[PDB]
């Protein structure tokens, strides 16, 4: 018994699923190997940033 | 097109995964042999 | 009788009712698991010694796949055959249609759906009949359409209907009206939409590898 | 000229071959009661022989054609590069990797480490499941499943199905005897078959297989 | 017993063909079931192949750790003349005989046919007394026999000592693993093993293998 709009009947199923998770691990498995794969990903940028890994097409030499 | 960086880049990827899967089989040895 | 794997263990809630049912469940998807509900903590803070969610609480909702009103979320969940039917229909025809538009389009004009941008916004030569209209207004036109086509689609009840409307307007001969007839008509159109959508996959897997046409592509194997 | 029964035809002919091992009359197809060595005495050993002959077989006649063919191929009409099955392996180290059926516009491939990881994981998972069947129907004849395998459904009449194992196991010992001539004049002329055969009816007589006898000498 | 019985980790995993040949259930360490080709349909041969792996795998053991061993020596600390078990063989040969360590203040041994005839008294003696059973302990097992050569004896608790033999037969499968791959690299590439391992940790994905792969062409 609170207030009513239009937009209050509209946007009220995204706010309708109140708890509703999931038994077991899910994709939890997934969810790691994302995050190892991303990981992998910011030592990649960091290394090639500190040019401790040099690669053909990075210049790094302020100059393009 | 593999420079000696890269080359030598990716065994430290290599020894990363070992050293958490010896982490991981550390962990399995023991604990299910106690439980 | 023609599954994918032909006499092995079948997914439970895939039995043959539908028309392109042939057992395919190694992720399971469809799946009629139910969800855990766990209430709200004691997010009262006038008082002292506030608590957490409770663990093993409800009978975990009964998952159902029955078709609403709200225009917002109607079917209330997405992971059921009430949702996946229309998904895979509407995907399987938007496919047909584009990949059927971008072979005529390519055997008429000479120019890919890729590079059809690029030769249509500078001027609209449909067949090289040179339309008046311009980006702008075409994007208003498409968008306010379609949006009261895709509207009207969903202000329908009727979870058979939302994707096999049927009536008077859309089925222009009534040739599914049948039993039989319809349900091979079903059947024949599930795999002709399974076939499409993974043709236009493959075109755009073909424009990712450097350019193509679906037939500048053949351009490009012509020896 | 039945193949079964105690009056299959022997591999000698008229001498039907007194004292047979005894441990075989018919009841399977290729049965010529040829066992000079006699190594399966054991029935079940007898049955990993069967199978052993059988795989064997159906690897060696796709053996056979795969190195019949592209040759065929080059000589009548196209090019390949190498298209010998010698050097069809060289083929990747080449210029820049294997350009399958010589089109530099198709597969185009490197990298054969890669390639030899994805044989690896493709051969072990379906040999995986040729075994002890899984998916694909359930494991029903380690030596003739046939359930979708015969999508033509030739296993109707068992009569000519027993004709039809017969005629398999004849051409595949045919093959698998094929298969040992390529592995042998693949040391010894060093050429491919075809040429071989070119040269033979060039020289029927004097450059037959003899002038190539004086290789492995000391 | 997780290891072996009815519920062994057999040879493939979940697509290892559950239903083993019916002649070896367990009973014994190392069982898997890989006798596909069934030569071991009898009681008694099983036992001989038996009695045969174990002796190979004891020597396998020992003739992987040799040869191991003098290049790791000779990158740490010491020089041995030739270092490399490939002409390790004509070191007797080389200029005065042969110096264990390199060091000339210990056997140094020469005539090479009198060593031989030495090794083949000593041998012949000692493989007479394990088929027999004679002096230091009288013969009651062909492949266990357990008695006061074992100065320690670790064959008190019978679960522990059957994950020991557990352990030495799959060290020794993998020993003779290793002295395959000794034997078919000193074919290949001639060169020591150690020698090799710092090859491809310089140039991994150009001399892995099949760089070595166009040599025995005709
Ligand atoms: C929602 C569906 C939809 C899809 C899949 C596309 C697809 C595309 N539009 Mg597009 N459009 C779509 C809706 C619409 N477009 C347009 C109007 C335009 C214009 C004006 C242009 C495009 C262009 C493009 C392309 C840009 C990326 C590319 O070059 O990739 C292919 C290339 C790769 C994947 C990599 C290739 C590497 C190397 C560069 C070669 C791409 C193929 C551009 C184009 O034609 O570029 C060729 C362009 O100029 N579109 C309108 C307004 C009516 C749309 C309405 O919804
Ligand atoms: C009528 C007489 C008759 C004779 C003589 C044979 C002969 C033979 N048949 Mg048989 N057959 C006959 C009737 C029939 N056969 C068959 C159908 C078959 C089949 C399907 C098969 C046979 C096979 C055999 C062979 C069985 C043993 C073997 O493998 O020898 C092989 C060993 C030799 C022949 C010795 C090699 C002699 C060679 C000239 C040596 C070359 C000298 C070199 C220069 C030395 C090398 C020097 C080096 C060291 C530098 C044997 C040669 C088997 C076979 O052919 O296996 C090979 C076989 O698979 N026969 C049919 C139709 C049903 C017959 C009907 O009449
Ligand atoms: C499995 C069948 C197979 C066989 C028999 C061969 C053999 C050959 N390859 Mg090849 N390959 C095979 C598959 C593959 N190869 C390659 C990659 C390459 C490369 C890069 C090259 C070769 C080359 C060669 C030739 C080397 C000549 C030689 O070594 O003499 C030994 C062989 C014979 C004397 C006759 C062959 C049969 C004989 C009875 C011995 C075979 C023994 C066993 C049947 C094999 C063991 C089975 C395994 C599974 C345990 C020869 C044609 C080289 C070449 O091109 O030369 C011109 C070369 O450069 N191969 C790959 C991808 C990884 C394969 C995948 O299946
Ligand atoms: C997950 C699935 C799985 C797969 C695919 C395998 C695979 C294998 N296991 Mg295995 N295992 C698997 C699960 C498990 N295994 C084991 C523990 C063991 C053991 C102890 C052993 C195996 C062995 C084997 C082999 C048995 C078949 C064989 O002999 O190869 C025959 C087929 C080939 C050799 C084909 C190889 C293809 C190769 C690329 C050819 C090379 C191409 C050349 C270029 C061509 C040649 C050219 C010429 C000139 C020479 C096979 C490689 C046996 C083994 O390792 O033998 C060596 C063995 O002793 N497994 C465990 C623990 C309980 C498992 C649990 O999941
Ligand atoms: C029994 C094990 C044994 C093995 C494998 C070898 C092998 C070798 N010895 Mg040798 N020897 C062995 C014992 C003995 N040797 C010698 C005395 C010498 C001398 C003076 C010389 C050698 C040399 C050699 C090399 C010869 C190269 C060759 O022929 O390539 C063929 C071999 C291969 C390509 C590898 C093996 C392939 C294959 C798996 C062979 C295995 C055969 C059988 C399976 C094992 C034997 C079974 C036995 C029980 C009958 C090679 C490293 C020569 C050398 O060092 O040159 C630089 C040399 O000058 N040996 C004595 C004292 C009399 C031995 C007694 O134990
Ligand atoms: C938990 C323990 C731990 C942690 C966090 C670190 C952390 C670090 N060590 Mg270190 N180290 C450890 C233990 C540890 N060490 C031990 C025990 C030793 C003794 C052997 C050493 C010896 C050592 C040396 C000698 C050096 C380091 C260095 C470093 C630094 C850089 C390492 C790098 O770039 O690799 C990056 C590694 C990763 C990003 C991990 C790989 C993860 C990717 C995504 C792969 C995914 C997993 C992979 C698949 C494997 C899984 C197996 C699979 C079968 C499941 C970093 C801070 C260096 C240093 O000090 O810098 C100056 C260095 O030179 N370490
Ligand atoms: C000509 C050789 C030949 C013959 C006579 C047979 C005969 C038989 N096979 Mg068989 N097989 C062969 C080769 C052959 N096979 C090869 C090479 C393989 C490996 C691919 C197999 C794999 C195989 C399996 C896995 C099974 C059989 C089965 C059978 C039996 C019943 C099926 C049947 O009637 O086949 C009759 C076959 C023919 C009449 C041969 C026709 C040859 C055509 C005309 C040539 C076409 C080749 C083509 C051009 C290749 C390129 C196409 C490719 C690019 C897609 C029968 C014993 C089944 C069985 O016994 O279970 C009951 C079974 O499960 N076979
Ligand atoms: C000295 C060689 C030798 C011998 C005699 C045996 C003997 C035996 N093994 Mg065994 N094995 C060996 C080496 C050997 N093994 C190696 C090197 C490995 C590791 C790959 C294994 C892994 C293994 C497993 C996983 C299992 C056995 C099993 C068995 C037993 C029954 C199988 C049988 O009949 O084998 C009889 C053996 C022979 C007739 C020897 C044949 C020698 C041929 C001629 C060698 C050349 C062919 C070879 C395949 C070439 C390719 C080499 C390549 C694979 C590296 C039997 C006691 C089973 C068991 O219960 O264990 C007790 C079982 O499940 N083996
Ligand atoms: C019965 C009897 C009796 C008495 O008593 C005793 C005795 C004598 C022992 C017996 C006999 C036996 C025999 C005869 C055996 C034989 C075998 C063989 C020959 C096999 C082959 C076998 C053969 C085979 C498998 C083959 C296979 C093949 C192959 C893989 C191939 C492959 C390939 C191809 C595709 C093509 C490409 O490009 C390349 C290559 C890579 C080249
Ligand atoms: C089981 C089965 C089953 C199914 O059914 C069938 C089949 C498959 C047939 C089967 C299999 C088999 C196999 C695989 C086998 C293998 C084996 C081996 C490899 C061995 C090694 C083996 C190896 C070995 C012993 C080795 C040894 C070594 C040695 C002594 C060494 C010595 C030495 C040294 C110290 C150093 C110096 O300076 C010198 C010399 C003098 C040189």
């Amino acid at each position: 018994p609170g207030l009513v709009t239009p937009l209050g009947t509209l946007l009220r199923p995204l706010n309708s699923e109140a708890g509703k998770v999931l038994p077991g691990w899910g994709t939890t498995v997934l969810m790691a190997v994302f995050i190892l794969l991303f990981a992998a990903f910011l030592l990649i940028i960091l290394e090639i940033y500190n040019s401790s890994l040099i690669l053909d097409d990075v210049s790094m030499s302020w100059e393009t | 097109a593999v420079t000696p960086s890269l080359k030598n880049f990716l065994g430290s990827l290599i020894a990363g995964a070992t050293v958490l899967g010896g982490i991981a089989l550390a962990i399995t040895a023991v604990s299910k042999f106690d439980k | 009788d023609a599954l994918w794997l032909p006499n092995t263990t079948r997914p439970e809630w895939l039995d043959g009712s539908l028309p392109g049912d042939r057992g395919f469940d190694p992720l399971g998807l469809s799946k009629p698991s139910e969800f855990v509900v766990i209430g709200v903590d004691e997010n009262d803070q006038n008082a002292a010694k506030n608590n957490k969610g409770s663990v093993e609480a409800i009978v975990q909702a009964t998952p159902d796949e029955v078709s609403s009103e709200n225009r917002l979320a109607p079917y209330s969940e997405v992971f059921g055959l009430a949702r996946f039917r229309e998904c895979e229909l509407i995907h399987g025809r938007w496919a047909m249609l584009a990949c059927l538009g971008a072979l005529v389009a390519e055997a008429t004009t000479g120019v890919s759906w890729v590079e059809a941008g690029k030769v249509e916004l500078d001027g609209a030569s449909y067949a090289g009949l040179s339309l008046p209209f311009s980006i702008t207004q075409l994007i208003w036109i498409e968008v306010i359409l379609v949006g009261g086509a895709e509207f009207y689609r969903n202000s329908e009840t009727n979870p058979e209907k939302r994707c096999y409307p049927g009536g008077v307007f859309d089925p222009l001969k009534l040739a599914s009206e049948d039993e039989e007839r319809a349900f091979r008509l079903k059947t024949a159109e599930i795999k002709h939409a399974r076939l499409a959508m993974v043709s236009f996959f493959g075109y755009g897997v073909q424009a990712l590898s450097t350019g193509e046409g679906a037939l500048g592509s053949l351009a490009k194997f012509a020896d | 000229i039945e193949f079964y029964g105690p009056n299959r035809a022997k591999w000698l002919g008229p001498y039907s071959e007194n004292a047979t091992p005894a441990y075989l009359t018919g009841e399977f197809p290729g049965d010529y009661g040829w066992d000079t060595a006699g190594l399966s005495a054991d029935p079940e050993t007898f049955k990993r022989y069967r199978e052993l002959e059988l795989i064997h077989a159906r690897w060696a006649m796709l053996g056979a054609l795969g190195c019949i063919t592209p040759e065929l191929l080059a000589k009548s009409g196209t090019q390949f590069g190498e298209a010998v099955w010698f050097k069809a392996g060289a083929q990747i180290f080449s210029e820049g990797g294997l350009d399958y059926l010589g089109n530099p516009s198709l597969v185009h491939a490197q990298n054969i480490v890669a390639t030899l990881a994805v044989q690896v994981i493709l051969m072990g998972l379906v040999e995986g499941y040729r075994v002890n069947g899984g998916p694909a129907g359930e494991g029903l004849d380690p030596l003739y499943p046939g359930e979708s395998f015969d999508p033509l459904g030739l296993a109707d009449d068992p009569d000519t199905f027993a004709e039809l194992k017969v005629k398999e196991i004849k051409n595949g010992r045919l093959a698998m005897f094929s298969m040992f001539g390529f592995f042998v004049q693949a040391i010894v002329t060093g050429k491919g078959p075809i040429q071989n055969l070119d040269d033979h009816l060039s020289n029927p007589t004097v450059n037959n297989a003899f002038a190539f006898a004086t290789k492995f000498t000391p």
